[PDB]
């Protein structure tokens, strides 16, 4: 019945997935008791994919993951806390002091064996199974550290099943800690190996959108979080409503990833958010860089891949022509030996507050912006072997962070092969 | 152009107009078929032995 | 925004069009192997005709008709002329031709031979030769057609000389035909001598510049003298004496093929320019010599004739934000 | 009388056919129940409708047809559909999880697992034929299970029934109603694994039928069962000298000798005419010569393609209708003096004409207008080979990065059976040459 396993790991990754299961919950009609009150049975054609059903309830199929409890109490208590099965929170006491080696060797591992037991128990009550997808950040020590650990288990364990992430990226503009470049430089590696999909979230992006778009003075995390609980709720459209697609995550993944190490995907979003956006307004909007949350610069890079999902009531005959007047104004930043590699999807029902939106999600050579960033932040502190004392005392070795560095300027490097191909 | 072969029937007929005149075994396959799952079961331990290489690297740290 | 890509460098003509297209703000070129263009500036040899009309919602223009090579190429040209019945084997403003392989060489012979007391002049190429002897002809050969060569052709005086015309010729999508109104006579500096020497038999450009220059500048002579010529010799005017035989030969030949190539309900269209040689004989009768396919054009005319081309050819289909004949049929 | 079997694979064969034994009942006067009251013989008979329906004591006739796809969405769709009545669960056939658009997991991973039992399926319907003549397959060159496990059951189906005769319809990708873009690499897959194993393949390019159902029925944003409406009229066509009395293409054989000389070059042009949109009011009834003359206008070939610049190896004209030789030997005279219509120097320069004065049927509530008379012509010409030049070059660009390679490998397919089928698609694309081949 075409599953979806859902797990959130540290304090970004559960207050990500809180809102996304907020957002879809209202989509589908189900109320923070876990009670269908729609008036379309589209709701319920796909609910099964990432609800289970219990007194006629649906539960998400979500497993709440952290090292510490603060930010899983606010989930419990906050709007939809209750819908969340109780025994699917699995939570220890210590923190990860935001240290990938925190969560990834000592706190973590005394804890990952409980979260797998929760996730086997969760795919074994599926029909058939699609594959999971995680919620996190990279720049924390959790959702970094363990996060990352937790996708190794899963895929040691479920080796045919699909791994998909939405990450979120640090940015000095938008940061907690110092040592974050070190938590995402070693979390990306684990990523480029073991995920098939990973939508690269700019804290970047998402401010400058917040604020020079949005026009809003001082952006706070939940600021940031209703631009990506929006775009997940996009990029999933397709698994949870009827219409032309039909795809599950294999599917999707395969006409998305050429290579099997490029698959980092740049999400965009419109409307940024009572005049109904015009289909020519849309859709020069989701490919402006403006509108991407990856904080790169498409011109700078080309596209392998395209893939856009308009939601709402409109001609279709006109998003055809406006899709070929942007490819036409954007010719040379697309990849000329992948034909046809621009492929648009509808879907009649729109999101709460909008007759129609669209959601981008491009596989862009430009992505190696982002990772040399890190890369280039990471190697300002690591010269000096500034901060690390924090992860050797966690039994890291000096080696480990050459190997991460090293690895990531290959991933560069490999980007930059197809940019000029 | 001459019309040859004429057949009439209750529910149609047919005609020719001219205008100017001029494996491999059950076997084989099931070994192809296998040849394939093993190149599957023989990658597939090789991302287990690199996955236990991994396991052994979290013990040691 | 029109896209467009460039796939013959070689091409004088089209490169003057591309630059013409970029300098109006409206087109973009792409790169040679991007299918995702409005118009294509073809190669000559094997043009992927297979792989156009199947982008998406792109409507896609070639500037060459697929199937025109049987006009174009002398062994065909003579059996399109032969074979069809629009022009017949009676075809009276079409040298007796045969094709010879190294096919018609009996019957060339047969025809030969009646000729044997006619002026039995011939001519052979696919690389020129010129012979009474047919022996000398047929044996020169070991594709090619054997013409016969005109004895009697008109020679411009002062000079006794030979020369062709060219009329340059443009066929849109529409299957329109175009007729530049400024054509060009490649003259022979040598005078001709009736009596192997081939400087004043063969008209060439590059024959003649490897006297030339003495009469007229890079031996082309351009409508207007030499229609005041016709007019102050022998009091006639280009119109009535050559042009009105040169439009009906046009005419007959692109009609003939016309079910053969035309995109009318194709998915994707074709234009393309011709060149077409003619002689002209003492008499003023005009004979069809050949008809050229990718053709250059004369360095006064490239900037005239490369802007007409835009505005009836391309902006006809694309178009932004009269110097032609149309033959009408 | 001999009987045929349908077998349709993925998405795209079960859909089409669901659509054609539609039309099948509604030609043959078959209810959706299975009754046919016309039929007086009950529980039995060797009539032509025979070749495809099969007769229980109840008087239900049974489609003899199975339905196979790798996952169950589509399928249900048959069994909760307007004519489930008409099959029963041992014909429908479905997976779990679905090819993922890889020919990989279609032939190999997948494929494997579920091979034996279609076979065996496929033989409990065997078993109740007298004499079966062979396979109609219906699937797609781009989806994985239409591409993957078509070709490995194709290979089987040459060991369990080395005898009987095998035709294909074929769906051509076309990238206006596809999302997406490894369906060159499925193609060519396909196409390699059972050229061999095919007698007699007709291609029908999505770009084609969407067009036509654009240009001809006004349809804005023709859908899957616009399209597939369309496809069923065709393969009706096709298919009705199988069903109906008649001389032409009575069996599956005479389709090979009268359209295939040259065994590789097994793919005919299919030509249909006309396509009037039912909301017409009224439409000028279009005359012999006129739907005969619309045979030679690429803008209804099922495969876009300019046979003016190709040669004929064979032609067959199928009428349905008020249609009489007299009126069908005129149009061809004034044809050929207007049209550029050249045979190969080694076969006749002929037309073979099928005529069932039954006229076409339409779905009621469908798009498609009654029409008194319509012509679908099959014509072997090399210019169909366009569409491998086309599709040919679309696998050089990705494969020369190797782009989505690791996809197939990754299911234990060999780098080497890419270069394997492109070599062998580019002897198809010389064969084709061969037969039709600054101033
Ligand atoms: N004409 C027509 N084409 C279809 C239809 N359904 C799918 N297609 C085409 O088939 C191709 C995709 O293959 P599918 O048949 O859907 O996939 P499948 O055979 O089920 O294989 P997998 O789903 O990958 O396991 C695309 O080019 C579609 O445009 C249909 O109902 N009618
Ligand atoms: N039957 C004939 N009678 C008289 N002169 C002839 C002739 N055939 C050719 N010529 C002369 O020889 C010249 C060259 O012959 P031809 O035109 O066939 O070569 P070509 O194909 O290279 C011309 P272009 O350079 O435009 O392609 C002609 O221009 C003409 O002057
Ligand atoms: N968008 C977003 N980013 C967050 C949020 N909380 C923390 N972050 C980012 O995540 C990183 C800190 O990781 P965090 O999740 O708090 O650590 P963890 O709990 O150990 O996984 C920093 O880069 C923060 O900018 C949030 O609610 N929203
Ligand atoms: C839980 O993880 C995911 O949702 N992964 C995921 N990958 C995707 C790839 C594409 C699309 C589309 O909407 C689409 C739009 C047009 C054409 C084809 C596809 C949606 C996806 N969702
Ligand atoms: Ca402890
Ligand atoms: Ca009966
Ligand atoms: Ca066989
Ligand atoms: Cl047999
Ligand atoms: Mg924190
Ligand atoms: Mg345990
Ligand atoms: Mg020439
Ligand atoms: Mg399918
Ligand atoms: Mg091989």
């Amino acid at each position: 019945m075409r599953e979806i396993v859902h797990i959130q790991a540290g304090q970004c990754g559960n207050q990500i997935g809180a809102k996304f299961w907020e957002v879809i919950s209202d989509e589908h009609g189900i109320d923070p008791t876990g009670s269908y009150h729609g008036d379309s049975d589209l709701q319920l054609e796909r609910i099964n994919v990432y609800y289970n059903e219990a007194g006629n309830k649906y539960v998400p199929r979500a497993i709440l993951v952290d090292l510490e409890p603060g930010t899983m109490d606010s989930v419990r208590s906050g709007p939809f806390g209750q819908i969340f099965r109780p025994d699917n929170f699995v939570f220890g006491q210590s923190g990860a002091g935001n240290n990938w080696a925190k969560g990834h060797y000592t706190e973590g591992a005394e804890l990952v064996d409980s979260v797998l037991d929760v996730v086997r128990k969760e795919s074994e009550s599926c029909d058939c199974l699609q594959g999971f997808q995680l919620t996190h950040s990279l720049g924390g020590g959790t959702g970094s550290g363990m996060g990352t650990l937790l996708i190794s288990k899963i895929r040691e364990e479920y080796p045919d099943r699909i791994m998909n992430t939405f990450s979120v990226m640090p940015s000095p503009k938008v940061s907690d800690t110092v040592v974050e470049p070190y938590n995402a430089t070693l979390s990306v590696h684990q990523l480029v190996e073991n995920t098939d999909e990973t939508y690269c979230i700019d804290n970047e992006a998402l401010y400058d959108i917040c604020f020079r778009t949005l026009k809003l003075t001082t952006p706070t995390y939940g600021d940031l979080n209703h631009l990506v609980s929006a775009t997940m709720s996009g990029v999933t459209t397709c698994l949870r409503f009827p219409g032309q697609l039909n795809a599950d995550l294999r599917k999707l993944a395969v006409n998305m990833v050429p290579f099997p190490r490029l698959h980092f995907f740049m999400p965009g979003f419109a409307p940024l958010t009572y005049r109904a956006l015009t289909v020519p307004e849309l859709t020069q909007q989701m490919f402006d860089s403006k509108n991407m949350m990856a904080a790169c610069d498409p011109r700078h890079g080309r596209y392998l891949t395209v893939a856009a999902i308009f939601r709402g009531r409109m001609s279709m005959k006109e998003v055809d022509e406006q899709m070929l007047n942007v490819q036409n104004k954007n010719s040379s930043y697309f990849v000329e030996w992948i034909p046809n590699n621009v492929k648009t999807a509808v879907c009649d029902i729109p999101p709460r507050g909008l007759k129609m939106s669209a959601t981008f999600i491009g596989n862009s050579t430009a992505i190696q912006e982002l990772f040399k960033r890190i890369s280039e932040q990471f190697t300002a502190m690591f010269r000096r072997k500034a901060f690390l004392h924090w992860y050797t005392g966690e039994g890291m070795d000096e080696m480990e962070f050459t190997e991460a560095e090293s690895n990531m300027n290959d991933l560069v490097s490999e980007y930059q092969q197809y940019q000029d191909a | 152009m001459e019309v040859i072969e004429l057949n009439k029937c209750t529910s149609g007929q047919s005609f020719e107009v001219i205008l100017k005149p001029p494996d491999p075994s059950l076997e084989e396959i099931q070994k192809k078929l296998e040849a394939a799952e093993e190149r599957r079961k023989y990658q597939e331990a090789e991302l287990l032995k690199h996955l236990a290489e991994k396991r052994e690297h979290e013990r040691e740290v | 925004m029109y896209t467009f890509v460039v796939r013959d460098e070689n091409s004088s003509v089209y490169a003057e069009v591309s630059r013409l297209l970029l300098a109006t703000g409206q087109w973009k070129r792409l790169r040679k192997d991007n299918p995702r263009f409005n118009l294509m500036l073809g190669e000559r040899n094997r043009l992927p005709f297979g792989r156009l009309g199947h982008e998406p919602g792109l409507v896609q223009l070639v500037n060459y008709y697929r199937g025109a090579d049987k006009l174009c190429r002398k062994a065909s040209l003579v059996k399109l002329i032969k074979t069809s019945p629009e022009l017949s084997e009676s075809c009276t403003w079409f040298p007796e031709s045969y094709v010879i392989y190294p096919d018609e060489r009996e019957v060339f012979l047969a025809a030969y031979n009646r000729r044997r007391r006619e002026g039995n002049v011939w001519i052979a190429k696919s690389g020129i030769l010129i012979s009474s002897e047919a022996s000398e002809l047929l044996d020169f050969i070991d594709v090619h057609v054997i013409q016969k060569y005109l004895e009697k052709p008109l020679l411009l005086e002062p000079g006794h000389r030979k020369f062709d015309i060219r009329s340059w010729v443009l066929v849109d999508h529409l299957y329109n035909i175009y007729l530049y109104r400024e054509g060009v006579l490649r003259t022979s500096s040598e005078p001709y001598n009736s009596a192997q020497d081939k400087t004043c038999h063969l008209t060439n450009h590059c024959i003649q510049k490897e006297n030339y220059g003495r009469y007229e500048e890079g031996n082309e002579m351009f409508f207007e003298e030499f229609n005041q010529y016709l007019m102050d010799a022998l009091n006639t005017t280009l119109e009535n004496s050559i042009l009105l035989q040169i439009k009906h030969i046009i005419r007959s030949c692109l009609m003939c093929i016309e079910p053969a190539i035309s995109t009318k309900h194709l998915h994707y269209q074709s234009f393309q320019l011709f060149g077409f040689d003619f002689m002209v004989d003492e008499e003023l009768k005009v004979w069809l010599i050949e008809v050229n396919g990718a053709p250059a054009c004369a360095q006064k005319l490239y900037a005239e004739l490369c802007q007409g081309i835009v505005d009836v050819a391309i902006s006809s289909v694309f178009p932004l934000a009269s110097i032609f004949i149309k033959l009408h049929h | 009388m001999r009987e045929c079997i349908s077998i349709h694979v993925g998405q795209a064969g079960v859909q089409i056919g669901n659509a054609c034994w539609e039309l099948y009942c509604l030609e043959h006067g078959i209810q959706p129940d299975g009754q046919m009251p016309s039929d007086k013989t009950i529980g039995g008979g060797d009539d032509s409708f025979n070749t495809f329906f099969s007769e229980t004591g109840a008087g239900k006739h049974v489609p003899r047809a199975v339905f196979v796809d790798l996952e169950p969405t589509v399928i249900d769709e048959v069994r909760t559909g307007t004519y489930r009545q008409l099959f029963h669960p041992e014909q429908l056939i479905t997976g779990k999880e679905d090819a993922a658009n890889n020919y990989a997991r279609g032939h190999y991973t997948i494929g494997k697992e579920i091979i034996d039992l279609v076979l065996d399926r496929i033989r409990k319907l065997a078993d109740q034929c007298t004499g079966l003549q062979g396979f109609l397959v219906f699937h797609s060159f781009g989806g994985g299970t239409g591409s993957g496990f078509t070709s490995l059951l194709m290979e089987r189906l040459s060991v369990d029934y080395g005898k009987k005769s095998k035709l294909e319809f074929s769906i051509y990708p076309a990238p206006q109603v596809s999302t997406a873009v490894v369906e060159p690499y499925n193609s060519i897959l396909t196409t390699h694994t059972t050229l061999e194993h095919s007698d007699c393949a007709f291609m029908v390019d999505n770009e084609a039928i969407y067009d036509i159902c654009r240009r001809n029925l006004d349809i804005e944003r023709p859908t899957y069962t616009n399209l597939n409406r369309l496809i069923s009229q065709i393969v009706s066509s096709i298919t009705a000298s199988l069903r109906f009395d008649g001389a032409l293409n009575v069996d599956l054989t005479e389709f090979q000798t009268n359209l295939v000389p040259y065994p590789r070059i097994h793919f005919p042009l299919a030509t249909y005419a006309p396509v009037i949109s039912a909301e017409k009011a009224y439409h000028e009834q279009l005359s012999v010569a006129e739907i005969t003359n619309a045979c030679f206008e690429p803008a209804n070939q099922m495969v876009k393609c300019d046979p003016r610049h190709g040669k004929y190896m064979a032609c067959c004209l199928l009428y349905r209708g008020d249609v009489v030789p007299k009126d069908v030997n005129a149009a061809i005279a004034t044809i050929k003096t207007k049209r550029s219509i050249q045979f190969v120097d080694w076969c006749p320069t002929g037309f073979k004409v099928g005529i069932n004065y039954q006229p076409p049927t339409v779905v009621p509530g469908g798009d498609l207008a009654k029409v008194q008379r319509a012509v679908c012509m099959l014509s072997n010409t090399t210019a169909i080979a366009e569409a491998w030049a086309r599709l040919d070059h679309k696998f050089d660009l990705m494969y020369a990065k190797r782009a989505f390679v690791h996809w197939y490998v990754g299911e234990g397919m060999e780098e080497g059976e890419f270069s394997e089928a492109r070599e062998d698609m580019a002897a198809l694309e010389k064969d084709y040459e061969e037969v039709g081949v600054e101033e």
